[PDB]
Order: C-alpha cells, then sequence, then structure tokens
C-alpha cells in the first residue's frame, strides 16, 4: 500500500487537497524514512515536505496523520545537525510540545521521542526546547503514583528524552531546568527497568560533569547511595554510566568525595579494577586517582579496603590508558599521603611496575611517574631509608631507565631525572 | 554514551 | 586541587 513510494509520489499526495491522500502519502514518507539502509532524508527535505509535516501535527481531527508526521519528523531529526535544524526551522518544537498533551499515548510518545532528538543535537537546541516550555508537560507525563503502570517503551522514551535535556556542557543546562528535572530523575533512578536505569544514570553523569556547584545539586538529592548500588549491577549498560557519575562526583570537594566513600563505593572496586571491559577498568582507575587526591583519611580508606594491591595490579598490567590513570593515582597518593601510607605503598610492590612504565613513549606519564618517585624519596628521607629505596630501584632496573631519561626531549623530564640521580644515585 | 539521537525503525 | 575533571 504505502511501501516504497517515490519522493515524487509522496509530494503529489501531500499536495492534493485531500486529507486521506495526504495521510497515505505521509505514511509512505514515514516508511521511507524508517528504512535502515540510507533513508532519503535530504531528498524529503529538498522536496519541501517539512512545513507540511509540521502543519499535520496540528490536525487534532486526524490523529493518524499527526502520528505519521510525528514519526516522519522524528526520523528526519535523528539525522545530522543540518537535518535536525530543518525540522526546528519548520516550527516543529512548539508543535511537538503541544502534542505532549495528546489523548493518544502513541502520539504523545512520538512527540517525546522527537523532542529527544532535537534536544540531543546540542546545547542550543536543548536550551531552545526548554525555552518553548517542554519540561513541564514532559514531567507531567510521569506524575503518576507508580511508574510501573506506564507502558515500558513509553517510560524508556521519556527517560531518554529527559536525559538529553540534561546532556551537553557549553553551556550546561539552565540551573532552574536542572532543579526542575532532578526529583523526577531521582525517582527514575529507583525504577526497576534496566534501560530506564541506564538512561537515568546517564542523565546523572551529565549533571555531575562540571563545577562543584553542579555536583552539589545532585549530591544534595541523596542519590549517591543509589548510584553505588547501581555500580554493582550485573548489566554493563548500567554500571558504565553509574561509574561515570560516581567518578564525576569525586572530582568535587573532599566532602562530596566523602559521600561516595560513606555510601560504600570502595567495596565495589576490587571488581571494577579487574573488570573485563577495559573502559570500566579505565574509569575505575581514574576515579581511584581522584580519591587518592583527597584527604589522608580518604587515602586511608583506600588502604583499608585493600585497594592498593589492586592499583599495583593495574599499574602492572592493563590497557595503557588505564595504566596512565594508575600512574596518576599513585602520584596523587604519594603527594597527599602520610609517610606510613607511602611506606605501605612500597611494601605492596609499587616500585617495580612503576619503573617498568618509565620506558613508555608518553612524556606525560613519565613526568607523572618521576614525580611519584620524588615523593616516595621525600618520605624515605624522613625515615632515612633512602639507601634502601635507591637499591630497590637499582635491583629492578629503574636506575637505568632514569639514567636514560636525562637525555630526554622534554625539558622537565630531563630536569627531574637528572635531579633524582644527582641526589640519590 | 547512550546515543545522541534515535531513529524509529519498522 | 589534585582533582582532575573529566
Amino acid at each position: 500500500g504505502t511501501v516504497n513510494w517515490s519522493v515524487e509520489d509522496i509530494v503529489k499526495g501531500i499536495n492534493s487537497n485531500n486529507l486521506e491522500s495526504q495521510l497515505q502519502a505521509t505514511q509512505a514518507a514515514r516508511k521511507l524514512l524508517s528504512r535502515e539502509k540510507q533513508p532519503p532524508i535530504d531528498n524529503i527535505i529538498r522536496a519541501g515536505l517539512i512545513p507540511k509535516f509540521v502543519s499535520f501535527l496540528g490536525k487534532t481531527d486526524c490523529s493518524p496523520i499527526q502520528f505519521e508526521s510525528a514519526w516522519a519528523l522524528t526520523n528526519i531529526a535523528s539525522g545530522t545537525s543540518e537535518q535536525t535544524k530543518a525540522v526546528v526551522d519548520g516550527g516543529a518544537i512548539p508543535a511537538f510540545i503541544s502534542l505532549l498533551a495528546s489523548p493518544h499515548a502513541h502520539i504523545s510518545e512520538q512527540a517525546v521521542w522527537a523532542l529527544g532528538n532535537i534536544a540531543g543535537d546540542g546545547s542550543a537546541f536543548r536550551d531552545l526546547v526548554i525555552k518553548h516550555g517542554a519540561i513541564d508537560p514532559l514531567l507531567a507525563l510521569l506524575a503518576v503514583p507508580d511508574l510501573s503502570t506506564l507502558a515500558c517503551g513509553y517510560l524508556r522514551n521519556l527517560t531518554w528524552t529527559l536525559s538529553n535535556l540534561c546532556r551537553n556542557k557549553n553551556p550546561a543546562p539552565p540551573l532552574d531546568a536542572v532543579e526542575q528535572i532532578l526529583p523526577t530523575l531521582v525517582r527514575l533512578l529507583h525504577h526497576n527497568d534496566p534501560e530506564v536505569l541506564a538512561d537515568s544514570c546517564w542523565a546523572i553523569s551529565y549533571l555531575t560533569d562540571g563545577p562543584n556547584e553542579r555536583i552539589e545539586m545532585v549530591v544534595k538529592k541523596g542519590v549517591v547511595p543509589q548510584l553505588v548500588k547501581l555500580l554493582g549491577a550485573t548489566e554493563l549498560p548500567i554500571v558504565t554510566p553509574a561509574l561515570r557519575a560516581i567518578g564525576n562526583i569525586v572530582t568535587g570537594t573532599d566532602e562530596q568525595t566523602q559521600k561516595v566513600i560513606d555510601a560504600g563505593a570502595l567495596a565495589v572496586f576490587p571488581s571494577l579494577l579487574t573488570n573485563p571491559k577495559t573502559n570500566i577498568q579505565k574509569e575505575a582507575t581514574w576515579t581511584m586517582s581522584n580519591i587518592t587526591a583527597g584527604r589522608q583519611d580518604q587515602i586511608q580508606q583506600v588502604v583499608n579496603h585493600g585497594l592498593v594491591p589492586f592499583l599495583v595490579g593495574v599499574l602492572s598490567k592493563a590497557d595503557f590508558k588505564t595504566q596512565k590513570e594508575a600512574a596518576w593515582a599513585i602520584t596523587n597518593y604519594t603527594s597527599g599521603g602520610t609517610v606510613e601510607q607511602i611506606v605501605y605503598l612500597v611494601h605492596c610492590g609499587i616500585i617495580e611496575p612503576l619503573m617498568n612504565l618509565l620506558s613508555a613513549k608518553d612524556t606525560k606519564i613519565i613526568q607523572v611517574i618521576l614525580d611519584a618517585i620524588s615523593n616516595i624519596f621525600q618520605a624515605a628521607e624522613k625515615l632515612g631509608e633512602t639507601e634502601k629505596l635507591s637499591i630497590m630501584i637499582e635491583e629492578c632496573g629503574g636506575l637505568d631507565k632514569i639514567e636514560a631519561l636525562q637525555r630526554h626531549e622534554n625539558e622537565s623530564v630531563y630536569k627531574a631525572s637528572l635531579n633524582l640521580i644527582e641526589k640519590y644515585f | 554514551s547512550s546515543s545522541l539521537k534515535r531513529k524509529r525503525l519498522s
């Protein structure tokens, strides 16, 4: 019936003075735009069909053509920024927001979906969707006593669109919009659908990616314990954004960091720091590095949880990117730690894998490591066990690598390495 | 992440 | 201060 029409045929039908002919052509357009293999989005745009689709959104008397055009427009907006813009330029934003109040759930859902694509394009369209007043009717769709009564697909789409309203960073979403969305977000974070949980976590990770005032808005909502729980989920699509959120949070103040420690996050890290997915190991190690950048009592918690052997482990063997984060974690630790904490690090076997990494062709990690060596020697000086440390480094081949780094391209590398030898070797 | 944009398929 | 944002 409406399968595989030409764009010419679609135009002919949409241009007829006949609502049913228009409906059939619009459905034909939706099927064209729904195919996986290279939908002719630009041809549809160039035919001038977007204003027609947008006007069909307003035809309350013909709910089928509202749905078909919403779907068609959704899929145009799912494309490039230029394609999303064409949709916005056709006046689609206020028309979709009006459709959020549709009596027909499949139509309001499609409107939710379309707005998600538009907002997902970037900060500007996100903020434009917010200015046209989308947040109130979106949240109203979720104002039910029990989220479980909503259709599953419907709830997932709403959650996904809300997360796009939270997404992107220059600038971040308006503070008032974030304040408005957060309580619904907190509630979605306690829902039992894995996709809803994933997208809720993504939203939270977006909101916590910024200055500490942004982090505080989220932390004040009391979500950290729920995030830590989700950190232990079996589903990788949930663990990943939960961990990003937790990692974001510990980039904050010592007090914000202490919240994730208090919530029991550290007991999950034996698994996270040995996780089969390299991205999880990397994010977990980055998170650890920011925890070792905290107070001495926070470093002590890392110790108590037995995580220093796991850091030695990752420094010893991991994807290089993960190893670099471990290097940071160690340099941070040795920077803020007590002498006893630093001694403990050495007794856990940090020196050999630390030295092994000095042969990396990455000048940044070298500077990081040399700094760590320095810090450990400073602690060893306060103990007068500098001799013992120098030997340890020599016995595992460290002195060789440090000797070589004296003739290094980078200024501060050459400097730091010579300084070490001229003071300890 | 999760996708920026989503096409609705048949 | 030693913290590193994303």
